[PDB]
């Protein structure tokens, strides 16, 4: 029945920089006989189950790089990553085991890098789908940074704003880039009444949008 | 005994 | 090689009970406690409770008393958690973790998680559709292909390319839910030299309906 707080909740740094994040407990986690703070740090990457980094406040668990350093005492604790790497992208949780167990709210670590423009690709509906009466047009905007990007669909020159679903990947642990998918779903009939289909990506890297198109007849 | 956590070690 | 094995994704109807296993190996099952931890989609880790398999003793987070029931079978080195009378608040991934009681008091090995979706919606397998470029070629050195995975319930699906042998250049996108159905797509980017001269096939698995499909990407 110890409450845990983590701050800041979010964080961005470039590869190589130092970072520190804080964790506070509503009670001392220090036990006088053992002389240990029962506080641990966990790293959780996308799609992954949490991995233990540090226990007893400051002891590294085996396999963990030495750049991860835990510190502090009583009710105030710190995880430090000196020289952050692109692989360190993750949410970092602290947790108390002095009495029962309580996870902090987590601190998300995002990586800064150099701006990069999306690779855009556009795909007309598959024969299979048009066979069941749907038509989804798909447009992938791959390996760009930063995350902020606008996508615009045009049918026969006219901007189209519905039937559109968008989804962003988590940042990539190799290159620190983001990718996005955008999917324009119409009925077959509605799809077959227009010829040119276009997705346009406007991104910080250029004031000029990246255009890809195809024609149903093409 | 199985104690509830570290505060009783 | 300590390892904690958890069952696959499950869909349960509201009001019912679900009981999930966590099979331990590589260590003395009775010398460590098993903790269980909940994670709602996009949210943090939330401690549920613990069991000491030696003795069967359990403690719970107050919020989960009489919602979660933790048990342990020493003959099979397996821990179980039972959620009772489930509601959509229980849709979450539930991890088990070995918890070094008496020393570190930390959770040093984790399971992969059991993804539980509590809903009335019907299991629906996805239709997989090939995404192959139209009649054009430009910046020809690389080519992007994809798979559209549409109209499935519930999460999740597993996409791979050439049975995991196409590893680099892949983006699989988070699903989005529309009117009780999920849809995602995946993209794969290969040398213009490798396709179509060699086969590219996306492999889709939808555990909850016992579905596995393979869709070859062919030109046009």
């Amino acid at each position: 029945d110890i409450v845990m707080s983590q701050s800041p909740s979010s964080l961005a740094v470039s590869a190589g920089e130092k970072v520190t994040m804080s964790c506070k407990s509503s009670q001392s986690l220090l036990n006088s006989r053992t002389r240990k703070n029962y506080l641990a740090w966990y790293q959780q990457k996308p799609g992954q189950s949490p991995k233990l980094l540090i226990y007893w406040a400051s002891t590294r668990e085996s396999g963990v790089p030495d750049r991860f350093t835990g510190s502090g005492s009583g009710t105030d604790f710190t995880l430090t990553i000196s020289s952050v790497q692109a692989e360190d992208l993750a949410v970092y949780y602290c947790k108390q085991s002095f009495y029962l167990r309580t996870f902090g709210g987590g601190t998300k670590l995002d990586i800064k890098r150099a701006d990069a423009a999306p690779t855009v690709s556009i795909f007309p509906p598959s024969s299979e789908q048009l066979t069941s009466g749907g038509a989804s047009v798909v447009c992938f905007l791959n390996n760009f940074y930063p995350k902020d990007i606008n996508v615009r669909w045009k049918i026969d020159g006219s901007e189209r704003q519905n039937g559109v679903l968008n989804s962003w990947t988590d940042q990539d642990s190799k290159d620190s880039t983001y990718s996005m998918s955008s999917t324009l779903t119409l009925t077959k009939d509605e799809y077959e009444r227009h010829n040119s289909y276009t997705c346009e990506a406007t991104h910080k890297t250029s004031t000029s949008p990246i255009v890809k198109s195809f024609n149903r007849n093409e | 005994k199985h104690v509830p956590g570290g505060g009783s070690v | 090689q300590v390892q904690l094995q958890q069952s696959g994704p499950e869909l349960v109807k509201p009001g019912t009970s679900v009981k999930m296993p966590c099979k331990a190996s590589g260590y003395i099952f009775t010398d460590y406690v098993i903790s269980w931890v909940k994670q709602r989609t996009g949210q943090g880790l939330e401690w549920i409770g613990e069991i000491f398999p030696r003795s069967g003793s359990t403690y719970y987070n107050e919020k989960f008393k009489g919602k979660a029931t933790l048990t342990a079978d020493k003959s099979s080195n397996t821990a179980y958690m039972q959620l009772s009378s489930v509601t959509s608040e229980d849709s979450a991934v539930y991890f088990c973790a070995r918890d070094y009681y008496g020393t570190s008091f930390a959770m040093d090995y984790w399971g992969q998680g059991t993804s539980v979706t509590v809903s009335s919606a019907k299991t629906t397998p996805p239709s997989v559709y090939p995404l192959a470029p139209g009649s054009a070629a430009q910046t020809n050195s690389m080519v992007t292909l994809g798979c559209l995975v549409k109209g499935y319930f519930p999460e999740p699906v597993t996409v791979t390319w050439n049975s995991g042998s196409l590893s680099s250049g892949v983006h699989t996108f988070p699903a989005v839910l529309q009117s009780d159905l999920y849809t995602l797509s995946s993209s794969v980017t290969v040398p213009s030299s490798t396709w179509p001269s060699e086969t590219v096939t996306c492999n889709v698995a939808h555990p909850a309906s016992s579905t596995k499909v393979d869709k070859k990407i062919v030109p046009r």
